[PDB]
DNA sequence: GGACTCT
DNA sequence: AGAGTCCAGCCAATGACA
RNA sequence: UGUCAUUGG
């Protein structure tokens, strides 16, 4: 709540750096509306975000991207 | 990853669909040839990327553009990384 | 000064914990799971006798596990990580998997 | 603690998945001759196929969907789920 | 129009396909994705994998491999 | 400005003394314990001598209100006159009204607090990047028209980073750090 | 019924 | 100082009715 | 396909 210059409720999103799907998950119904005035492009990293896209939250085992390493597999 | 598995649709009900990454609605096979007809009738030809996304994302999204909002998604084009050797670490102490 | 923090942080990256090895391990299985090739030494039809949780451990311990984690900036492989750390989870995670009746 | 009794009637309609690969390969065609499984899922078609003899040929990538079998985990919970121990992961027992 | 460049070029592999035939599977998908199509003006015509460089890690995404292979990319 | 709260900026005073002749010191109330005021009050220009006990360094500030200002420099004067404004304004000679209605130093809600020398902001910029690349995390925000960045004001080092020392119920005194955000 | 905002 | 606007736990189960 | 009524943890 003190993570600004000033204290925030948890009712509003007023300092910290929230998404659109964030707020409008939250609830608030003019949030698209208000992305869509001021032209917002936002990053898909939150869990609200995320869950929109299909796409596997930052939290836990998601925290990390895997990829595999194909050399072992090409030198046999 | 049980989250993501859950809470999207399942597997069996997979189907290609293409989005435009200029206008960002779904893209349409004509005869064998996807294509986006607003592009196509605005005298463009710009990317259609594959998505895996939800059925009421879908329907969220084109209702959204329903009331007006265009909603337009960029895609990540990583830089090819490549895995290198690191040093040996040992985190036990040294009495 | 700062180069000194950054390898005091290079060397914390090196920890492991529960959610990276149940994510290498999740991935492998996975992979394995839809039709790819055990990466163990001394394959055979045999190794397609026993069951596939075994065969992760083993790529696991041999060091021909394909999955590389990102983690801080950083590739890593599940042999990169502490020795001890990943001695100490996958003991915990056999243990919990023998109650289960899978390993 | 570790374990979760399952009534008949669930472990009758619920069915779990058996990949087709190297290693499983000899038990979803032992359970395809007894006729013991329930679904297929053609991935390179991408279909399910209910089975109530048809031809059906295993790639890897497709699967089988069988009765749900014992130690298999189960997410079960009660509500309201306030925190997170009101919905864990344990084994199936008859 | 038409000239020769050193390209990357990004396909997916399932699973099923990261056997000991897998340089094959890599090349039928360069030349079914890549390979006789149009692509924002440039369309390549015959692409040669080139095959003495390192290649990089496979993404991993929900169910398959996202990789950038190197290329020798004719365009026209 | 009354007689009453003329006390109280000579305790805030004392803070900012200790700040003049130290710019990395640790500044709570235990700092008070290393002075001595002396008051003449006056609706005019009131006069505040921070004696150092040990030192023997005198220290005169002319306090005054924000209309009338009739300020020369004494001897022994700290070179800069203390205002007591109306509202919040920007500077650190500037204390509004709100800030004198209680005594702020000796309150439990004071806070203990350091500007960090070189090494240390380069020890916390080190530790805010994130490994990858050019990232960096922020640290938490604090505005400049603050009693803590008029406190610890030097005219030739920009404070940047402002490091707490937090009370906490089970560890004594934990370590947070704040960045001072800029105003008009 | 009650809290935040514009008037 | 006073009206507008949005907000009011989760998951159920039957029956009647439009 | 939604309302109303009644009930459960
Ligand atoms: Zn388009």
């Amino acid at each position: 709540l003190c993570a600004s210059y000033e204290p925030e409720s948890v009712n509003k999103f007023k300092f910290g750096a929230a998404s659109t799907l964030k707020r409008a998950t939250f609830g608030d119904n003019k949030a698209l509306l208000n992305a869509a005035l001021h032209k917002k492009s936002e990053p898909i990293n939150d869990n609200s975000s995320c869950h929109f896209f299909s796409k596997v939250p930052n939290i836990g085992t998601g925290y990390y991207k895997y990829f595999i390493d194909l050399g072992l597999l090409m030198r046999m | 990853n049980t989250i993501t598995e859950v809470l999207k649709d399942s597997e069996e009900d997979y189907q290609d669909v293409y989005v435009c990454e200029n206008c960002g609605d779904i893209a349409a096979q004509i005869k064998g040839i996807n294509t986006c007809l607003r592009c196509s009738k605005l005298n463009l030809s710009p990317l259609l990327t594959k998505i895996d996304t939800t059925h009421v994302s879908k329907v969220f999204l084109t209702q959204m553009n329903a009331r007006g909002v265009k909603v337009k998604l960029d895609f990540e084009r990583r830089p090819p990384s490549f895995y290198k050797p690191l040093d040996k670490v040992d985190l036990k102490p040294s009495f | 000064i700062g180069n000194h923090i950054s390898a005091l942080k290079r060397r914390y990256t090196r920890r492991i914990s529960l959610f990276e090895i149940a994510g290498i391990i999740a991935e492998s299985y996975n992979l394995l799971q839809r039709g790819r090739l055990p990466l163990v030494s001394e394959f055979s039809d045999e190794t397609m006798k026993q069951n596939m949780l075994h065969v992760i451990i083993q790529e696991i311990e041999e060091g021909s596990c394909p999955i590389v984690i990102e983690k801080n900036g950083e590739l890593l492989s599940v042999n990169d990580f502490d020795k001890d750390g990943l001695k100490f989870h996958l003991d915990y995670i056999i243990k919990i998997w023998k109650l289960q009746k899978r390993y | 603690v570790n374990e979760v009794g399952m009534p008949a009637y669930i472990r009758n309609t619920l069915t779990e998945k058996i990949f087709v690969n190297a290693f499983t390969v000899d038990k979803v065609k032992q359970l395809l001759a007894s006729n013991q499984v329930k679904f297929y899922f053609n991935k390179r078609l991408n279909q399910l196929t209910r089975i109530r003899k048809n031809k059906i040929h295993l790639l890897p990538g497709d699967w089988v969907e069988v009765a749900v079998q014992e130690y298999t985990s189960i997410i079960f919970g009660r509500q309201p789920s306030l925190h997170r121990y009101n919905v864990i992961a344990s084994s199936i027992r008859a | 129009s038409s000239f020769v460049t050193n390209g990357y070029l990004s396909v997916t592999l399932e699973p099923h396909e990261l056997t000991l035939d897998i340089k094959t599977n890599i090349r039928n998908a360069v030349y079914k994705t890549y390979l006789h199509r149009e692509i924002s003006g440039k369309m390549a015509k015959k692409i040669e994998i080139r095959e003495d460089v390192e290649l990089p890690l496979g993404e991993i995404v929900n169910n398959s491999v996202v990789i950038n292979v190197p290329c020798v990319i004719t365009y026209a | 400005m009354n007689q009453y709260n003329v006390k109280y900026l000579a305790k805030i005073l004392c803070l900012k003394t200790e700040i003049a002749r130290d710019p990395y010191a640790v500044i709570n109330r235990n700092v008070l314990l290393r002075y001595t005021t002396d008051i003449e009050y006056n609706d005019l220009v009131t006069l505040i001598t921070v004696r150092h006990k040990i030192d023997s360094m005198k220290t005169v500030f002319q306090v005054f209100n924000e209309s009338s200002i009739n300020y020369t420099p004494v001897d022994d004067d700290y070179g800069e006159p203390i205002i007591i404004t109306s509202y919040l304004q920007k500077g650190h000679n500037k204390f509004p009204v709100n800030f004198l209605y209680i005594d702020v130093v000796i309150s439990d809600l004071f806070p203990s607090f350091v500007r960090l020398d070189t090494t240390e902001t380069n020890i916390v910029n080190s530790v805010l990047q994130t490994g990858d690349g050019k990232k960096t995390l922020r640290l938490p925000k604090m505005l400049e028209t603050e009693i803590v960045v008029k406190i610890l004001y030097r005219p030739n080092i920009p404070l940047k980073i402002v490091r707490f020392f937090r009370n906490n119920m089970v560890t004594g005194v934990e370590i947070a750090d704040r960045s001072v955000i800029s105003v008009a």
